[PDB]
């Protein structure tokens, strides 16, 4: 009877790849090819933060552009301000291998986990003035790799147990649970409106999750080796997605297919982190060579290279307003460009 | 998407050979390095042999050297293991695994969950 | 149980995502470079910021 | 007067300036190779504090022999000893000369020590290296040395201890011997000999250890359990050890014998021409702990050697 | 603005305290040696946490040795896909890498072994040593002693294996129990020094579930490990 069900699926792959492929009139790199390129841009790092003892791994930029989070598995959550600095708070983490971090809209509460399966919750504007532990979600069967908050009570959270869960801050159960992922879910990314988050689960293929009806809208299956990094277009309606086959392919919700891909013959490393900008325009991507290239959205080619870091690049995020970039890095230091 | 479908398994007496055929898809076939596993009958996946990317380092598993061959071709993508001789306790499904990622050598395919770079498998089965 | 249920509930999610409303490649491109150009000058990292409105100087 | 060109102002031409000029080139050559070797690791490797307390070694023998080379070679050449070398307000020139060389020698004397003892406590206490030894620390090793050596050599000036001119007159040095006997100016001179004693027998102990440890790792990995092993540091440490201990014994045992093994001198010909040569290998030191140190361990040249 | 004055001092009187506090903690980390326990399923590292120590996706076993803190963290309740979660533990001094000798036949000692070389060729752990713990030798003596488990019949090179020259055999075991074991360790022995060396180095040791002596070897494995990382100073 498997053999049915076998045939049935295989069959239903293929209608669905004929359709795809019926859709495919043209390519965006052809269309693009009249426009402008953006050359080189030369950025370099005008602040550097030190004060990380281990190897940093995620990291979040506030909405407010002048906060940021930054999670170290030394047992640290440091949060530093852009402009001056000066470190804000330093949260010491109950589980030292703290693998993601995730900044609040609002900045009221900050969300972080790893092995320990467990996702804290800190509050940072406590009536005391002190940093402390609001909720623990610890419901989750693996090791959490990413989390990003929805508002002040929700929160999507990524775990090696190839499952995504809504949790809800205020009684701190699973409101929705995301199933049909095959391996681990590495990254999330949070939709401009809130209400779709993609992520690889190092299948080659990613997901569209809807945080409403909890379901698998749609999937690609576009890369070729386990998905890392992924990130919304800011207009939502695309996103890309870096993999250890040292290529960046960009996904269209509409299109339902891959638009291009951005790689290098001499890129032969994994990807880590993938980011845009405030417009789009361009693709910062973090690699283990130690430096990010920055690929050009429409034109597939590397508009630039953050060569700071003397160390593996873990995460990598950009401003809501896009005034500067920071580069997260396995040595312990935060840069940021402009 | 990453597809593997094996096939050349089937019904063989004591002694006698096969010769699996593997229709690699989806990725470069040269780039990942490519391992045969098998899981008996009420038992776990078994690792078998392995071929580096270029077909220069081989190795068998000790109840396995010197009586499977395995070989590859990067100008069709496809993987082959030549049985020369079986024996009734070499009935299993034998599945083939994909190195996690390109330009590496450590694999971590044997896992017992659901492996997202693994084919469906071919049934093999000797009786006398 | 398991192995057959894993199955039917991929043919089902496949059954779902078939039936999308999948829009052509041509449109998108042409919507994704719309939106490019749109807030190009809006992007301080795609054009030259001024030093003065920099707050990194 | 035992200092023969002591109140002279003339160097007995039968001295000839080759012995210093080539000490002088040699030493500038090595610590010139070692500090662009330095500068090329830093503008690109990490620091690490064996790295900071070699820079502050190699930067402390190269302002030495600039400073005292240049002198005596003026001298030399011009004809002129350094009382009167410079002719102007320098009764001068030869109570600071003195200065230097102490100074500089005591201080490349304790920043050895203190690296021999850094690798001590780092290959046979590793859990104590890494608990209080850092890179802040290593950072003030060399200026607290530097200071230390300063305030220990500027005692002559207070009374305790005096500067005199040799033989060959464009150089000056402690006043080892001891007029009649002055437990004054004897005193500094016996001081200053005991420390450097001391700090040479705490050098030689640490870098024993050292070579223990290195022997003992070299002995475990002869079993299972471009760079080089431990192997190769057995013998720079060795050759380092040895050259050190010859080119420190010597001024020592003069300083110790114009102390107090004599009543009075006797041959000032002998004792003039010993105190000279036992100078003359002190400031080998200078020259053989750049190449040791950083050239034979730097890979472009293991390359070709 | 006098306010934005006064609140840029406030900012960085909290930003010397962080300072402070950061400086505290990295004087208590670097003086302490974090350690990584793995091993197959049916190993014996359960044992090993429980003589050490006398629903979290990880555990921390804290004890001390010659009054050097030793953290030794147990990835136990997470599933069997180590490839990314293990680089997590590169800068960990060393991995206690625990293989049962006796476990081989389906043939856990082929796992065993293959999960070592990929912990040995992980491009993010060729830095990190491994504490190889060839734990259950009691087992394997019975075994080998008294029974039929050929080893040649899993391992035909075993045939033509003979006990080295170096061996030290215990006083009292039997030639062949020596010989398995050698040769048990000569299989990990390959994998270590054919794929790669001087990065990281391999530290096996014949010991039991029981053995109380695993603290000692493991503080003389760190010991090692990190006077060989300190000799790597010397080098400009
Ligand atoms: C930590 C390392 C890399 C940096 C410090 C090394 C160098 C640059 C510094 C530290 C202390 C310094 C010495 C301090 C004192 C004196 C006294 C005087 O007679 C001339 C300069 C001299 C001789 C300095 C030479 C340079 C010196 C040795
Ligand atoms: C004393 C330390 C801390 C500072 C060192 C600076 C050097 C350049 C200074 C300090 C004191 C100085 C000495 C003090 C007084 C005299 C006068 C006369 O008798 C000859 C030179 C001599 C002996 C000076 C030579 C230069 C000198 C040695
Ligand atoms: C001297 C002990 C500390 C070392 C300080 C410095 O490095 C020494 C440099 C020496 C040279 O290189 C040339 C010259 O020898 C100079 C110092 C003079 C020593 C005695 C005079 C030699 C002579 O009259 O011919």
């Amino acid at each position: 009877e498997l053999d049915q069900l076998r045939q049935e699926a295989e069959q239903l792959k293929n209608q669905i790849r004929d359709a795809r492929k019926a859709c495919a009139d043209a390519t965006l790199s052809q269309i693009t090819n009249n426009i402008d390129p953006v050359g080189r841009i030369q950025m370099r790092t005008r602040r550097t933060l030190r004060g990380h003892l281990a190897k940093i791994y995620a990291m979040h930029w506030g909405t407010d552009s002048r906060l940021l989070v930054s999670a170290s598995q030394d047992g640290k959550l440091i949060i530093w301000d852009s402009y001056t600095t000066n470190k804000v708070h330093a949260i010491p983490l109950r589980s030292s291998w703290v693998m993601t971090c995730a900044y609040a809209p609002s900045g009221n509460y900050v969300a972080c986990g790893g092995l320990d399966n467990i996702c804290s919750i800190y509050n940072l504007k406590t009536r005391e003035g002190n940093v402390r532990v609001s909720r623990e979600l610890a419901g989750h069967t693996g090791y959490l790799s990413c989390c990003r908050f929805l508002d002040d009570n929700q929160i999507v959270t990524s775990s090696g147990d190839t499952t995504c869960a809504l949790w809800d801050i205020e009684t701190g159960q699973q409101t929705t649970t995301f199933t049909g992922h095959t391996g681990d879910v590495m990254s999330l990314s949070l939709a401009p409106d809130t209400r779709l988050f993609v992520s690889g689960a190092c299948d080659a293929s990613a997901k569209l999750w809807d945080v409403r009806e909890g379901m698998c809208r749609q999937t690609f299956t576009g890369h070729e080796s386990d998905i890392n990094a992924i990130c919304f277009f800011p207009n939502g309606n695309a996103f890309a997605t870096g993999s250890d086959d040292a290529t960046c392919r960009l996904f269209d919700l509409r299109a339902d297919q891959e638009l291009m891909t951005y790689s290098h013959d001499n890129i032969i490393c994994g990807i880590t982190s993938v980011s845009f900008s405030k417009s789009g325009r361009l693709l910062l991507a973090g690699y283990d060579d130690f430096n990010c290239n920055v690929w050009d959205a429409l034109k597939a080619d590397r508009a630039g290279v953050l060569a700071g870091h003397d160390n593996r690049v873990s995460c990598l995020g950009v401003t809501d307003d896009g005034m500067a970039v920071a580069t997260g890095s396995w040595d312990s230091f935060l840069k940021i460009w402009n | 998407q990453v597809q593997l479908q094996e096939s050349g398994g089937g019904l063989v007496q004591p002694g006698g050979s096969l010769r699996l055929s593997c229709a690699a898809s989806g990725f470069t076939f040269s780039n990942y390095k490519m391992n045969w596993v098998r899981q008996a009958p009420g038992k776990g996946l078994e690792w078998v042999s392995d071929i580096s990317q270029s077909g220069a380092s081989i190795s068998y598993t000790g109840s396995v050297k010197g009586r499977f061959t395995i070989s590859r071709d990067n100008a069709k993508n496809t993987l082959y293991l030549q049985m020369n001789s079986l024996k009734p306790e070499d009935t299993a499904v034998y599945y083939c695994a994909r190195c996690p990622a390109p330009f590496t050598r450590d694999c971590f395919d044997v896992t017992s969950t659901t492996y997202a770079y693994r084919g469906q498998g071919t049934q093999v089965t000797v009786s006398s | 149980t398991a192995s057959i249920a894993q199955a039917r509930k991929l043919v089902e999610q496949l059954k779902m995502e078939a039936n999308i409303d999948r829009i052509k490649v041509s449109k998108a491109a042409a919507d994704l470079m719309a939106y490019c150009e749109a807030h190009a000058k809006e992007d301080p990292l795609l054009t030259p910021v001024p030093a003065s409105e920099n707050p990194f100087r | 007067p035992f200092y023969r060109c002591q109140n002279t102002t003339s160097v007995e031409k039968g001295n000839s300036a080759v012995m210093g000029g080539v000490l002088f080139s040699t030493g500038l050559l090595g610590n010139l190779l070692a500090l662009g070797l330095l500068a090329r690791s830093g503008l690109g490797p990490l620091p690490s504090v064996f790295y900071m307390l070699v820079c502050g070694l190699t930067v402390t023998d190269l302002l030495g022999k600039c400073l005292l080379s240049p002198v005596v070679l003026a001298a030399y050449a011009q004809n002129r000893s350094l009382r009167v070398l410079a002719p102007a307000l320098d009764n001068s020139l030869c109570q600071a000369f003195a200065f230097f060389m102490s100074f500089f020698g005591l201080s490349s004397t304790l920043q050895l020590l203190a690296m021999a003892l850094e690798c001590w406590l780092s290959l046979g206490h590793p859990f104590f290296y890494r608990r209080h030894i850092t890179l802040r620390l290593g950072a003030l090793v060399a200026p607290v040395v530097s200071a230390f050596s300063l305030a220990f050599c500027a005692l002559p000036f207070m009374g305790f201890g005096k500067f005199v001119q040799y033989c060959p007159g464009t150089w000056c040095f402690i006043q080892m011997v001891h007029e009649e006997g002055s437990l004054s100016v004897l005193g500094y001179s016996v001081l200053y000999s005991s420390l450097m004693a001391l700090l040479v027998l705490a050098t030689v102990l640490c870098n024993l250890g050292a070579m223990r440890n290195l022997y003992a790792m070299h002995r475990r990995l002869q079993r299972h359990p471009q760079p080089l092993e431990e192997l190769d540091h057995l013998l720079l440490l060795a050759l380092m050890t040895v050259l050190f201990t010859m080119c420190s014994l010597p001024v020592i045992y003069r300083a110790y014998y114009g102390a107090f093994k004599d009543v009075k001198e006797k041959n000032r010909t002998s004792e003039e021409a010993e105190d000279l040569r036992a100078l003359r290998f002190l400031s080998v030191i200078s020259i053989v702990d750049p190449w040791i140190f950083i050239i034979f361990r730097s890979p472009v040249f293991r390359i070709f050697f | 603005t006098e306010d934005q004055r006064n609140e840029e001092k406030a900012q960085r009187e909290a930003n010397k305290k962080i300072e402070k506090q950061l400086q505290k903690d990295k004087q208590v980390y670097r003086a302490t040696h974090r350690l990584l326990l793995l091993g197959a399923g049916e190993s014996g590292k359960n044992t090993i946490v429980k003589q050490m120590r006398i629903t979290s996706g990880i555990f921390e076993t804290k004890f001390q040795v010659d009054k050097v803190n030793f953290h030794m963290f147990d990835v136990g309740a997470q599933r069997d896909e180590r490839r990314k979660w293990i680089q997590c533990f590169n800068d960990v001094t060393a991995i206690i890498f625990v293989v049962a000798s006796s476990s081989y036949n389906t043939n856990r000692l082929q796992a065993a072994l293959k999960l070592f070389d990929s912990i040995w060729n992980n491009k993010w752990l060729r830095d990190t040593s491994v504490i190889l713990f060839l734990n259950k030798q009691d087992l394997l003596a019975e075994k080998v002693l008294a029974g039929k488990s050929k080893i040649e019949d899993y391992f035909p090179e075993f045939a033509r294996y003979t006990t080295p020259e170096d061996a030290t055999p215990e006083p009292g075991e039997d030639p062949r129990v020596t010989r398995a074991k050698y040769f048990i360790r000569d299989e990990f022995l390959r994998i270590s020094t054919a794929s790669g060396d001087g990065r990281h180095y391999c530290y096996p040791h014949f010991t039991c579930s029981v053995d109380t002596e695993n603290i000692r070897r493991v503080f003389n494995d760190c010991r090692d490990i990190i006077q060989r990382m300190h000799l790597r100073q010397y080098e400009l």
